[PDB]
């Protein structure tokens, strides 16, 4: 539902993330092995993306969003 | 000395003598010091006689009279209080509790003195001090204001 | 090792709960500083709250887990009701406080204390 | 047994004359007019306020007032250190040091109250021995510092000299109650 | 101009003793000081928030009473009238329907208070 106009904001919000390297950052890489974060940095990103996308992303729901890709399949499936 | 000075002089004394004769405490009691408060504006001693009198607002209160122990879950709101005071104030620690924590000094939930947390002009001792000491801190807090001397040291800065 | 639980029957569901505080901890920050006047930033705030939950990190106990999360609730109840004042809030900073140092040296100095 | 302050419900017959009783009180302000009546009989009695300070509230010689250190008619000091006073003192507000005087005597060396941590509560001069530690009837001892409610030795027994006086008359009057 | 005159001077007493009282004292301004009251703890809220009136029909009932009284403070020059009868029955007629008025809001509950 727009799937690529999505990905553009996506994106924006993980380069305002602080924690995120901004060049380490693309569609499929993952949040904990890759850029290194934790679990609680995760909560803070989709937080910001239930800010962005407003709507509300459940515990069980956001748990799985483990890298920038997944959150745009989620979001679409809305 | 100078007849400039011997006029500041005798300002100093009306303006002290003004403050001294309406000193309004604060509506604020803590504990059973409280109730010796009550008995010093009842009527034997009848401290409104001395223009003493409780008004609610600190906004219009002149002296804290800090009438009984002081928890640390109080303590904020009594600094708050003293904060909202108009100058100049004065404060009243009454009896040992305000005075220094007296018989739960070594509490957890206590606060060591009120003079922790606002300054004091007297301290009253006793637990409870009668109405008739606390009546004897008041008259030693006029006492203290009538050797006020802020017009004198304006002049002399 | 049979125990009772309280909530949470493994520490994988406690770890549910705990994001869900955290959450609404992340979430009222802002409204906190906003609304009793502190003077720090929303970031400020934030990296405090993350700072509290790490205190934390190394409890595997189901049911400590549990408690820690009851009394989280706890406190943050007081902070969104305004029931804690300024003065209870900015406690969490220690802004008045000497840290002690950490060196065996610093320690030497400064007297018999390990 | 128990009474009852609120059942006058025995409901009656209304005449005219008491629906008129009841009408002339609630037009009338009977009963507020009662209240004014009240007040005013207090108008002109004679009000209980004494001249403090010219006038005093009467105390009887059990009251306890500030503490002092009392001597022996020699001059010699009462206290021998026991510490019983310090034991039992529910506030620990005493504090006492001793050790033999030059002459060989059991006295202290340390011997103070913190009077914002004591309570007033006369146990010390309870448990002493030798009527050494007392409650004096002195009240009016308001300070414009904490440090000075902190009592030393030479202190109390400067209040001891001070108070000795009174303090013996109050003794000779309540002892054999004790 | 001498009602004018007075009214003057009350102004300008009244104004003269705002001006010392903010002039003479000593002032000494810090955040806490000034900090809105609530018995030694912060509020809540703002002050201008909402505040439920629980009379307000009592009121606005109040605004069409008083217009009653308006049409009743011209009587010291009507009963000068040589339409003695017609004054009078105009006087009992706007009074007794303005106590109907009152008497049907009484029974409809009107002047109680909403919870
Ligand atoms: C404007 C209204 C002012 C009217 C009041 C002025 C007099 C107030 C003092 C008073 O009456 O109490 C006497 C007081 C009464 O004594 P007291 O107040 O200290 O003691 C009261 C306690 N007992 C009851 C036990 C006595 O006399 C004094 O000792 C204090 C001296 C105050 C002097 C006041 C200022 C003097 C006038 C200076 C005018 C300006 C000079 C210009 C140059
Ligand atoms: C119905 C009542 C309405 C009227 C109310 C009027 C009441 C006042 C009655 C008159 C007395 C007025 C005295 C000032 C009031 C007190 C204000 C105050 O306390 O400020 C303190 C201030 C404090 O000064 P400061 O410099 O020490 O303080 C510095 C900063 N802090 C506070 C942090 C320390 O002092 C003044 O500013 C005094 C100024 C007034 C000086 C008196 C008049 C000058 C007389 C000179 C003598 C002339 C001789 C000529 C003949 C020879
Ligand atoms: C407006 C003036 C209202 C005058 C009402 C009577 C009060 C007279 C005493 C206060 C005078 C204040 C003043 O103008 O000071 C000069 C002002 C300072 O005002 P201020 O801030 O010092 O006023 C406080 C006065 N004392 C110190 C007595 C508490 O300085 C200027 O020149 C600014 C113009
Ligand atoms: C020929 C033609 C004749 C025609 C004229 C007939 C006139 C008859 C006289 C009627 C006078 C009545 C005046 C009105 C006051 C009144 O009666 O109201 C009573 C009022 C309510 O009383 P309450 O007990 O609350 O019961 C409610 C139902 N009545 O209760 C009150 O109002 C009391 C309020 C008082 C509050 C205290 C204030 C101080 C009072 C002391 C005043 C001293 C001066
Ligand atoms: C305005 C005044 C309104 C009309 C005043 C007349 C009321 C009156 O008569 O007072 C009666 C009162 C007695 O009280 P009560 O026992 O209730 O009377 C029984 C009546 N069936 O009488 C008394 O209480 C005795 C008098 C004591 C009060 C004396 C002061 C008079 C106060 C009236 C002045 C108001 C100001
Ligand atoms: C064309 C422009 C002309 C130049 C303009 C310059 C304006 C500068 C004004 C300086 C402030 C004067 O205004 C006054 O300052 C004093 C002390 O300074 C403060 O007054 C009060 O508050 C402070 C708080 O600590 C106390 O220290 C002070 O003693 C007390 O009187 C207030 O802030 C104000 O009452
Ligand atoms: C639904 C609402 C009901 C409430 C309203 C009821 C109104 C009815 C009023 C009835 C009373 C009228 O009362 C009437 O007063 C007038 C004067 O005012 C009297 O009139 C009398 O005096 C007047 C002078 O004023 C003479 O000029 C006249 O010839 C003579 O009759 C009448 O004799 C009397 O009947
Ligand atoms: S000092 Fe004594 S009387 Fe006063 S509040 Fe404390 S315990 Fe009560
Ligand atoms: S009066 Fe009571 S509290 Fe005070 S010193 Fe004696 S024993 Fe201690
Ligand atoms: S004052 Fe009395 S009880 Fe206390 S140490 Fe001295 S002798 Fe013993």
């Amino acid at each position: 539902l727009t799937l690529d106009g999505i990905k553009d904001r996506v994106l924006y919000v993980l380069k305002l993330y602080d924690k995120i390297d901004p060049e380490k950052l693309s569609v499929n890489s993952h949040f904990m092995k890759d850029l290194g974060l934790d679990s609680l940095d995760q909560v803070e990103i989709i937080m910001a993306m239930e800010d962005e996308f407003g709507f509300e992303i459940p515990d069980i729901d956001a748990e799985k969003l483990m890298c920038p890709q997944e959150i745009v399949d989620y979001i679409a499936d809305k | 000395r100078s007849r400039a000075e011997y006029v500041v002089t005798k300002l100093d004394d009306l303006i002290n003598w003004a403050r001294r004769s309406s000193l309004w405490p604060m509506t604020f009691g803590l504990a059973c010091c409280a109730v010796e408060m009550m008995h010093m504006a009842a009527p034997r001693y009848d401290m409104d006689r001395f223009g003493v009198v409780f008004r609610a607002s600190p906004r219009q209160a002149d002296v804290m009279i800090v009438a009984g122990t002081l928890t640390n879950k109080m303590a904020p709101a009594l600094r708050k209080v003293y904060d909202q005071m108009p100058e100049p104030r004065y404060v009243v620690s009454m009896g040992s509790c305000a005075n220094g924590g007296g018989y739960y000094h070594y509490s957890y939930s206590v606060v060591r003195g009120c003079d922790r947390i606002v300054p004091v002009d007297i301290y009253v001792p006793g637990c409870p001090p009668t109405a008739e000491a606390l009546l004897y801190g008041i008259l030693q807090l006029q006492r203290k204001i009538k050797r006020e001397q802020k017009l004198k040291i304006w002049y002399r800065r | 090792t049979s125990v009772k639980p309280i909530f949470s029957r493994d520490l994988n569901e406690a770890k549910r709960r705990v994001r869900e505080l955290y959450r609404a901890w992340y979430r009222e920050v802002p409204n906190t500083v906003h609304l009793m006047q502190l003077d720090i930033t929303v970031k400020q705030g934030r990296d405090k709250v993350r700072e509290m939950f790490m205190k934390n990190a190394h409890v595997t106990d189901p049911r400590v887990v549990d408690l820690l999360v009851i009394k989280g609730k706890m406190e943050l109840q007081e902070t969104i009701k305004v029931w804690k004042q300024r003065t209870h809030v900015m406690r969490f900073f220690h802004e008045t406080e000497t840290p002690r140092p950490k060196d065996f040296l610093s320690k030497f100095y400064m007297g018999h204390d390990p | 047994t128990y009474k009852y302050v609120n059942k006058k419900e025995q409901e009656s017959e209304v005449d005219m004359k008491s629906a008129t009783d009841n009408a002339a009180r609630i037009l009338m302000w009977t009963e507020l007019i009662r209240g004014l009546g009240m007040t005013l009989s207090y108008l002109f009695r004679e009000p209980a306020t004494i001249n403090y300070p010219f006038e005093k509230g009467p105390l009887s010689p059990r009251f306890r007032g500030e503490h002092a250190l009392r001597r022996y008619p020699s001059g010699e000091e009462r206290c021998i250190a026991c510490k019983l006073c310090e034991a039992i003192c529910p506030a620990q507000a005493i504090t006492i040091e001793a050790e033999p005087r030059a002459d060989g005597s059991r006295r202290t060396t340390r011997y103070d109250i913190d009077m914002t941590k004591c309570i007033y509560c006369g146990f010390c001069q309870e448990a002493c021995p030798v009527d050494a530690i007392v409650e004096g009837p002195n009240f009016e001892f308001s300070t414009e510092t904490h440090e000075e409610l902190l009592y030393n030795k030479e202190k109390l027994l400067n209040n001891g000299d001070k108070w000795e006086a009174e303090i013996a008359a109050n003794i000779q009057a309540d002892y054999l109650y004790r | 101009m001498n009602l004018y005159t007075v009214i003057f001077i009350n102004i300008l007493l009244s104004l003269t003793l705002i001006l010392v009282a903010f002039w003479l004292p000593q002032m000494n301004l810090y955040s806490e000081k000034a900090n809105p009251y609530e018995c030694g703890f912060d509020p809540t809220s703002s002050a201008r928030l909402p505040f439920s009136m629980k009379f307000f029909l009592v009121a606005i009932t109040f605004l069409l009473f008083d217009l009653e009284i308006a049409l009743l403070l011209p009587l010291p020059w009507a009963i000068q009238t040589i339409k003695t009868s017609t004054m009078m029955i105009m006087a009992f007629i706007l009074v007794t329907i303005l106590s109907l008025g009152l008497a049907y809001e009484w029974t409809q509950k009107g002047l109680e208070w909403t919870e």
